């Protein structure tokens, strides 16, 4: 089916106790491979997944040194970021970013990312046509002229076009024993009676991969979108994610309520019942 | 499979 | 902007008394990315506590997971603690078997 890589990063400043803290991470959908901490001692990419530990020295070499040059291109975009929000050098905040690329079931090429946020709102970011950038407020459209007219899409585009769709071929060949098995969520329920006249009905799914799940709740062949206590996705810390739904039930109308389980996995979504 | 982030604001 | 972390405090296999097992604290949805989370036992911190490397979701909000190695008990309490610049006080969250 269809895959994803991606890379994420983070520089946090710190005036007055040194260069700002940079961290990246790298994705193949759910599963990250690699990492970088500019805090850590090893000052390298290190590998995070079984799949990548393969890699010789001259790949590490080069993604040392990509993302060594990030770190201080992001170190020199927070000053800049001070200048054009007026802010004050004593402050700390943040830079993110994200980039990477979207192939198909065959390998092909779908879409590409390149996106920037400050202080935990958007900031720039490429547009499907991967020549022009969204600009969201107005120090970013001073970003968008300059790279606009330094063509920074055009070897963004390269990259993602190319090395990206490449880079995760290559990933998915060397680790297809994980990264290509889907693992269909195993399903249980609990039943816990809070009063004399009310009951809670819990949905679990557990050990699934890739996290992408649905879990709904029906009473009578409705769905219940309000009243319906959902979790957000968690990792189970083994490469596999978990989830779970509860609803809130009058005693005695148990079986009149059903749970509806979407996953990759699953040959036919689930229905169960107390 | 990193790329080049060497663009300034 | 700054948001407030959800805490998810969970087992990583189904709680067996005296089964090894994982104690997950999972913190996610926050903003900025400085947080202190302390996994607890009885009240008291656990020492050698492992967390993921720092990421974040679409909506640029961080998430983490902090695990150790435990073998749950009958009697044994376990919780999650976490501070942030959005809590108005560490917020405890105790470990829950079916949540
Ligand atoms: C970019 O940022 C800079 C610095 O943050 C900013 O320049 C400063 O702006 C503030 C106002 O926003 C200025 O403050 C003034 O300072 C004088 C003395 O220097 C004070 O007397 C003034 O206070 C009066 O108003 C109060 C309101 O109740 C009264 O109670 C009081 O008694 C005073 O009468 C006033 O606040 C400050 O001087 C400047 N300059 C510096 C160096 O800080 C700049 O405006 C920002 N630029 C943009 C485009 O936003």
């Amino acid at each position: 089916g269809s895959h994803s890589m991606r890379y994420f990063s983070t520089s946090v400043s710190r005036p007055g106790r040194g260069e700002p803290r940079f961290i990246a991470v790298g994705y193949v959908d759910d599963t990250q491979f690699v990492r970088f901490d500019s805090d850590a001692a090893s000052q390298r990419m290190e590998p995070r997944a079984p799949w990548i530990e393969q890699e010789g020295p001259e790949y590490w070499d080069e993604e040392t040194g990509k993302v060594k040059a990030h770190s201080q291109t992001d170190r020199e975009n927070l000053r800049i970021a001070l200048r054009y929000y007026n802010q004050s050098e004593a402050g700390s905040h943040t830079l993110q970013m994200m980039f990477g690329c979207d192939v198909g079931s065959d390998g092909r090429f779908l879409r590409g990312y390149h996106q920037y946020a400050y202080d935990g709102k958007d900031y720039i970011a490429l547009k499907e046509d991967l020549r022009s950038w969204t600009a969201a407020d107005m120090a970013a459209q001073i970003t968008k002229r300059k790279w606009e007219a330094a063509h920074v899409a055009e070897q963004q585009r390269a990259y993602l076009e190319g090395t990206c769709v490449d880079g995760l071929r290559r990933y998915l060949e060397n680790g297809k024993e994980t990264l290509q098995r889907t693992d269909p969520p195993k399903t249980h329920m609990t039943h816990h009676p809070i009063s004399d006249h009310e009951a809670t009905l819990r949905c679990w799914a557990l050990g699934f991969y890739p996290a992408e799940i649905t879990l709904t709740w029906q009473r009578d062949g409705e769905d219940q979108t309000q009243d319906t206590e959902l979790v957000e996705t968690r990792p189970a810390g083994d490469g596999t994610f978990q989830k779970w739904a509860a609803v809130v039930v009058p005693s005695g109308e148990e079986q009149r309520y059903t749970c509806h389980v979407q996953h990759e996995g699953l040959p036919k979504p689930l229905t169960l019942r107390w | 499979c990193y790329t080049w982030n060497q663009m300034n604001l | 902007i700054q948001r407030t972390p959800k805490i998810q405090v969970y087992s990583r296999h189904p709680a067996e008394n005296g089964k090894s097992n994982f104690l997950n604290c999972y913190v996610s949805g926050f903003h900025p990315s400085d947080i202190e989370v302390d996994l607890l036992k009885n009240g008291e911190r656990i020492e050698k506590v492992e967390h993921s490397d720092l990421s974040f979701s679409k909506d640029w909000s961080f998430y983490l997971l902090y695990y150790t190695e435990f073998t749950p008990t009958e009697k044994d309490e376990y919780a999650c603690r976490v501070n942030h610049v959005t809590l108005s006080q560490p917020k405890i969250v105790k470990w829950d078997r079916d949540m």
